[PDB]
């Protein structure tokens, strides 16, 4: 028999227990930083036609930093 | 391939179905279709 | 040119008038650009409750 | 050069085919005739409207001496300056060709097109020529060369372009409206209204809105239709600008049938003032009426015409004879009664209708495998 | 702008009341329905037509 491809090498998905369990509006106070990541990650995922129209080519990655807490 | 039996033998694109349905039923569609309210 | 405070005023006035003319996304975007300009504002003494 | 040219195509159409409409179309196109140096394509519009007028030799010598001044330029260019491909020769050749489309007839343009098409190695220039073929092919409504160059554009040009094709999305549906394809392709690629600027590539925008609203009521009954035409915004504001069209939509949606005829009568009368309304003004009317009856006769098995006599409109014998035509047309699966006064419908309960479809398609395939069987085996 | 939402609250309140007066039967006359709903009958027809539409 032939096994299906990539049945191995890690099992690291988050579906259905376990969950992060927090709503998006729980963080009060980051009007830019919540808005900044969402432009970079969630917004390419759905509204892909807007980027392709201008030719923005949404960014590959994001570095977050600062003091703890 | 002829078969040895021959005695003898544009404007629209395809509009037979509407015309087989409706050929002449006052296609201005205003003068009785819009003007029943004077009659009733 | 130069200005920052009056820009906060005209963004709110447009996000009303798109909502007046029944525009969900663009008024949402004009509000969001109004917020991120208002974040660097040293004084929303009255315009804050207007923006809220 | 081909920027104000769709309006001309209407004023040619508005003056030619209705004879009663000959008052103002002769007033504004005659000004358009004496301007723009339109000296080839006006003979029919002069032979079908008026007798003659002398401004003709005046414009002929000007277009000739200009063409000769344009003829002496690009020959000196190709005799002194040696650059090919896309060069100073090339934008001379298209400027001749656009001078041919604006002023001259189509034949000199299309041979200058196919001449200058073989002197193209880029893709944007080849996109530009096919933009030009399709623009003039709609101007003279030619349903021959559009069958070629579109297939030429999509397969051989549009594999490298990026969002340069929403314009050719709009030109396809525009051919589909003057064709019979006014059903589901027409409304589907009219669904994206993300261009408002009016240019060589984009016609009048309000008229684009009126077309995409009139055709988006035939494609789909209510499969959350209201999400795309009411819950949309950019379509909603420009119909918020237009009181007649917005009244027409809410009458159909909220089931205001009394004013619905009055809105429908205004549309069809306005439909005559169009250049592509020919497979519409005998089809669009009755299709909406049979769509209006379809959703009204839904949810009522024992409807009477005594409720139709005031809630729907007026009259009794008119509604009766129109239903009697529509049932005998073959549609509207209902039955009408006269002396019990009960329009008693018979809707199949999703098991007959599955069975009615499967018995047609099986017979159509059994015919198809019989007819195949007799061709084969000698 | 509040009367927009009031109409949305009002037509929500009809269809919540009108789904409660369906379960005792499969077939009924409308005047008892007008009597149970204590409102009218002509709107009720237009509302029930809309809920099937």
């Amino acid at each position: 028999d032939v096994l299906p491809p990539e049945a191995d090498s890690s099992i690291m998905m988050l579906t259905s227990d376990q969950k992060p369990d927090v709503m998006y509006a729980d963080i009060g106070g980051m009007d830019i930083q919540k808005q900044e990541v969402r432009e970079a990650v969630e917004l390419p995922l759905t509204h892909f036609e807007l980027y392709k129209q201008i030719g923005i080519d949404p960014p590959r990655g994001v570095l977050m930093y600062g003091p703890p807490g | 391939m002829s078969e040895k039996k021959q005695p003898v033998d544009e404007d629209n694109w395809d509009d037979d179905n509407v015309e087989d349905d409706f050929s002449n039923q006052l296609r201005a569609e205003l003068e009785k279709h819009g003007y029943k309210m004077e009659t009733s | 040119m130069d200005d920052k405070a009056l820009l906060v005023e005209v963004q709110l006035l447009e996000s009303k008038t798109y909502h007046a003319l029944s525009n969900l996304p663009k008024a949402r975007a004009a509000l969001t650009s109004a917020r991120t300009t208002a974040n660097a504002i040293y004084c929303p003494p009255k315009l804050q409750a207007t923006l809220d | 050069p081909k920027n104000p040219d769709l309006r001309i195509a209407q004023l040619r159409f508005l003056l030619s085919l209705p004879e009663h409409r000959g008052d103002a179309a002769v007033r504004d196109e005659l000004m358009a005739a004496v301007r723009d140096n339109n000296m080839a394509p006006y003979y029919e519009a002069l032979c079908k409207s008026l007798d003659w007028q002398i401004d003709v030799d005046l414009l002929n010598k000007m277009k000739k001496a200009n063409e000769d001044e344009l003829k002496r330029l690009d020959e000196e260019l190709e005799d002194a300056e040696k650059n090919l491909g896309e060069s100073e020769i090339r934008d001379a050749m298209m400027a001749k060709a656009e001078y041919l489309c604006r002023i001259g007839d189509k034949e000199g343009a299309l041979t200058a097109f196919r001449k200058t098409y073989d002197k193209t190695v880029a893709l944007g220039h080849r996109l530009d020529i096919v933009f030009y073929l399709l623009r003039i092919g709609l101007f003279y409504m030619d349903n021959d060369l559009i069958t070629r160059n579109t297939e030429k554009a999509k397969s051989l040009i549009e594999e490298g372009g990026d969002w340069d094709r929403r314009n050719r999305l709009k030109v396809y549906q525009g051919l589909y409206c003057v064709a019979i394809r006014d059903f589901k392709q027409a409304a589907e690629l009219f669904l994206d209204t993300v261009s408002t600027f009016t240019s060589y590539e984009l016609m009048d925008y309000k008229t684009f809105v009126t077309y995409t609203v009139y055709v988006s009521m035939i494609a789909l009954e209510r499969p959350d239709l209201r999400e795309k035409v009411i819950k949309g915004a950019e379509i909603l504001e420009v119909l918020h600008s237009l009181p007649a069209v917005r009244q027409y939509l809410f009458s159909l949606y909220e089931c205001r049938y009394s004013v619905f005829f009055q809105s429908l009568a205004v549309v069809e009368q306005e439909m005559k003032k169009d250049w592509l309304f020919a497979p519409h003004y005998r089809y669009y009317v009755r299709e909406m009426r049979i769509h209006a009856y379809s959703q009204l006769l839904e949810s009522y098995r024992s409807l009477t015409l005594g409720y139709m006599a005031e809630a729907f409109g007026v009259g009794v014998e008119f509604i009766d004879q129109e239903l009697s035509r529509f049932i005998a047309a073959g549609r509207l699966h209902c039955k009408i009664d006269k002396v019990n006064e009960i329009v008693e419908t018979n809707r199949p309960d999703s098991k007959n209708w599955q069975y009615q479809e499967t018995i047609k398609k099986g017979d159509l395939l059994l015919n198809r495998v019989q007819k195949l069987s007799r061709v084969i085996n000698m | 702008i509040i009367s927009t939402h009031l109409a949305k609250l009002y037509d929500n309140l009809l269809e919540q009341n009108l789904i409660r007066v369906i379960e005792p039967f499969s077939r009924v006359q409308i005047e008892h329905i007008s009597s149970l709903i204590k409102l009218s009958k002509a709107d009720v027809e237009r509302k029930l037509s809309q809920m099937i539409l």
